[PDB]
């Protein structure tokens, strides 16, 4: 409607007395394209709560603004939302033009500065490009020409800085798909937990992707192996705001399973489509092996225990001994236990380095004993004093 | 080893400042050290003053002056013009979140690595209450983010030919 | 009137580095600042004017006193493109800023440039305007593109502090259109009451 000229009319004539970027054939154009009340460009403060449409193939003529564009907003401003429009485009040409045409040293080295950046205020689009090299690619290359955009990223991420923490967004997102398309999922679950706590700040707050990051965050954590198993679910519940089934209900039976570890509870966690991967097949005994593990290291430390034995360990698995003493040992080689499974003694020798955080029930009689044990050493030092 | 040495001079020059003035109960006292180190040791000796003000309230009210208080450095480089600036030194009695939110004004006019020492008001502690302070990005376990955040170091204080005596 | 301290706040948020002015906003904003520094550095000899950010997610500090414009160059070219313009606790800043001058007979007088609105309360402001009548100094307001877009949240900080023009109490209003940059001191009453030109 008229709500793109109207707008954009209070806040430039507030400016300028007329339109230094707008065309006076182009004035009219700007609420002549669509019906709706936003249309797919806008400018100055205006542009903030514009997004893309459907299609936004009219950024065109909002390029064609070079001279005077700089008298309403700062002229670095252009590629904001340039290619974030486009992101849903997927068309190579188009990004060709933004990308290896825009090149470098173009007037903003002369007479201004660079911020770099570009997609937010006003900064130049050199960063731009090498973030959305990866993304262009991403689909159209496979995983021997996606390293090579990745050198030119990795390194320029140490070259620059930038204050938001969203650079890394993309170049998670990048990994995401470039891990997906790979077997082994752990390198893909460490990269959903640093892209979830760039989240909070601005480009896309929205809850549209925390429909695509819950199903990440259910294949990531149930392939890959970092910290406990579901103690990470709990943390940060974003999928009990979206759908509930689809892939998003195996994470609620899986929160109840590995703590009970009863084969029943598992044919509803697995099903015909996840069960077409063999990687599901080894991780499947990986996940209650330990989780019944870390059952077993909490139970056995009281106060002088620190030794268990082939009785509690492979009746929780339902393994046999002779596999789970090298079963463990993959875990072992992550850096939970430290110790040295004997044979003929048949008892478990554990040093254990493992963190084991999310505490408060110890804390209660754990703090206590480092003061009421530790006053001992006081009311024995006082007869000392005597020099 | 990064160890600091301090020299007893800079509490009893932040000393005197701290009578005059009656700056105590929350009150930081921003100063700024000086040596010649081209290693990862730092040598503590000089120490200059810089008047600083906060609020209680408010720990975002911050002002300090840069190349106006560097007349005091321009003054002693025709004294001495080997020592430049390696760093600076704050009270923070209650440790105020200030210093975490910017490490390159600082950084700016110290060309060494960053380091932020304490000088407390009272220090009357029989421990050790002098702690130092390297500012780097450390990675966190605890799930938030990883920022710049404080590294401590063990410190002492200096004795040379001049002051032990 | 007297020796006096010129206290300068700019605003370094988004709309002072746009082009808005139709000739250059940040270009020549380099020039008009300096010309206002040499302005009161001929009419008094002791000239330190202190340069403070108020703006860019949260209060930062750019120069500080110094009697050459060389200086301030170094805040001029260095500036943050992003952040809006905080004035509670900048002011704060300011205030503790009034006690850091160096004798007694050198006066304060807090110019502040508004390129943006706030959105702090006049309320928090009236009890924060007791200071500047306690120590005896003076305050400017220059504010420009605020007043087309919004109201004047600063109006009622100069009621608590209205005194008569030979203490302090002194009020400016800049509106922008067809005009010049520099020329817009022209319409403020600081460029009146001198006798040089």
């Amino acid at each position: 409607m008229f709500n793109n000229h109207e707008i954009d009319t209070i806040l430039s004539t507030l400016r300028m007395e007329a339109d230094p970027s707008l065309h006076p054939l182009f004035e009219q154009f700007e609420k002549f394209y669509e019906e709706k009340l936003w249309f797919q460009l806008s400018e100055s403060l205006t542009k903030f709560f514009d997004d893309a449409k459907s299609t936004p193939l009219r950024l065109r003529l909002y390029d064609n603004f070079v001279s005077k564009f700089y008298d309403k907003i700062n002229q670095l401003s252009v590629v904001k939302y340039l290619l974030a429009s486009l992101k849903d485009s997927k068309d190579f040409d188009e990004s060709l033009k933004y990308l290896d045409d825009l090149k470098a040293q173009f007037q903003e080295l002369d007479s201004k500065k660079q911020r770099n950046n570009g997609s937010k205020d006003h900064g130049d689009g050199i960063l731009l490009i090498d973030s959305e090299i990866a993304r262009t690619y991403l689909l159209k290359n496979d995983l021997v020409k996606a390293r090579d955009l990745l050198d030119d990223l990795e390194k320029t991420l140490d070259k620059k800085d930038s204050i938001p923490l969203r650079i890394t967004n993309s170049f998670y997102s990048t990994n995401s798909q470039y891990f997906k398309f790979k077997n082994d999922f752990n390198s893909f679950y460490y990269t959903s937990l640093l892209y979830l706590s760039t989240l909070e700040p601005s480009t896309s707050i929205t809850l549209a992707e925390r429909q695509q990051l819950a199903y990440d965050l259910s294949i990531s954590a149930l392939l890959g192996d970092k910290i406990y198993n579901f103690g990470e679910l709990l943390h940060h519940p974003i999928m009990e705001t979206i759908v509930n089934d689809s892939n998003y209900d195996w994470l609620f039976q899986l929160l109840n399973a590995l703590t009970v570890g009863d084969f029943d509870k598992f044919d509803s966690l697995i099903k015909v489509q996840i069960s077409k991967i063999p990687i599901l097949a080894q991780h499947e005994s990986f996940l209650r092996q330990k989780i019944c593990l870390m059952t077993l290291i909490e139970t056995v430390f009281v106060k002088n225990i620190r030794m268990l034995s082939f009785e509690d360990i492979s009746k929780a698995t339902h393994l046999p001994k002779d596999n789970v003493e090298h079963l463990v040992m993959r875990a072992i080689s992550l850096g939970l236990l430290k110790g040295s499974i004997d044979q003929v003694n048949e008892l478990v020798t554990i040093s254990w380095v493992q963190p084991r955080i999310i505490s408060g029930d110890q804390i209660t009689k754990m703090k206590d004993r480092l003061v009421e044990w530790n006053d001992q050493v006081e009311k024995l030092g006082k007869k000392m004093e005597a020099r | 080893h990064e160890k600091v040495t301090i020299a007893p001079l800079v509490l009893l020059s932040a000393l005197d400042h701290y009578e005059r003035t009656q700056t105590k109960e929350n009150k930081r006292c921003v100063g700024v050290i000086l040596g010649d180190a081209n290693s990862s040791t730092i040598r503590v000796t000089n120490s200059f003053a810089l008047p600083f003000e906060e609020d209680e309230k408010n720990s975002d009210v911050w002002f300090l002056d840069h190349n106006y208080i560097e007349n005091m450095n321009e003054m002693c480089k025709k004294i001495n013009a080997k020592e430049k600036l390696i760093g600076w030194y704050h009270s923070g009695p209650k440790l105020r979140a200030s210093d975490l939110k910017i490490n390159e004004l600082f950084k700016k006019y110290t060309q060494n690595n960053p380091l932020l020492l304490i000088v407390d008001v009272k220090q009357q502690g029989v421990g050790l209450p002098t702690d130092a302070y390297v500012a780097i990005e450390q990675v966190k376990d605890d799930g938030t983010s990883t920022e710049k955040t404080f590294l401590h170091l063990p410190c002492t204080i200096e004795a040379e030919e001049a002051e032990e005596i | 009137m007297v020796l006096e301290a010129t206290v300068l706040v700019i605003d370094n948020s988004e709309y002072s580095r746009n082009g808005d002015f139709p000739r250059t906003r940040f270009e020549a904003q380099i020039d008009s600042v300096e010309f206002i520094f040499q302005a009161k550095r001929n009419s008094n000899p002791e000239n330190t004017v202190g340069l403070i950010s108020g703006a860019g997610a949260n209060p930062r500090v750019l120069s500080t006193f110094t009697a050459e414009f060389g200086k301030i160059l170094a805040g001029l070219h260095d500036t943050q493109i992003e952040g809006k313009l905080h004035m509670a606790t900048a002011l704060q800043i300011a205030q503790l800023t009034l006690k850091h001058r160096q004798n007694k007979v050198q006066h304060q007088r807090i110019v502040a440039f508004v390129c943006s609105p706030i959105s702090d309360s006049r309320d928090e402001l009236i009890r924060l305007a007791k200071t500047l009548k306690k120590n005896n100094v003076a305050v400017d307001i220059i504010n420009f593109g605020e007043i087309e877009q919004n109201t004047e949240l600063l109006d009622e900080f100069i009621a608590a502090v209205n005194n008569p023009q030979e203490e302090t109490s002194h009020l400016l209003t800049v509106t922008p259109g067809p005009r010049l940059l520099y020329e817009n001191i022209a319409s403020s009453p600081i460029i009146l009451e001198e006798g040089s030109s």
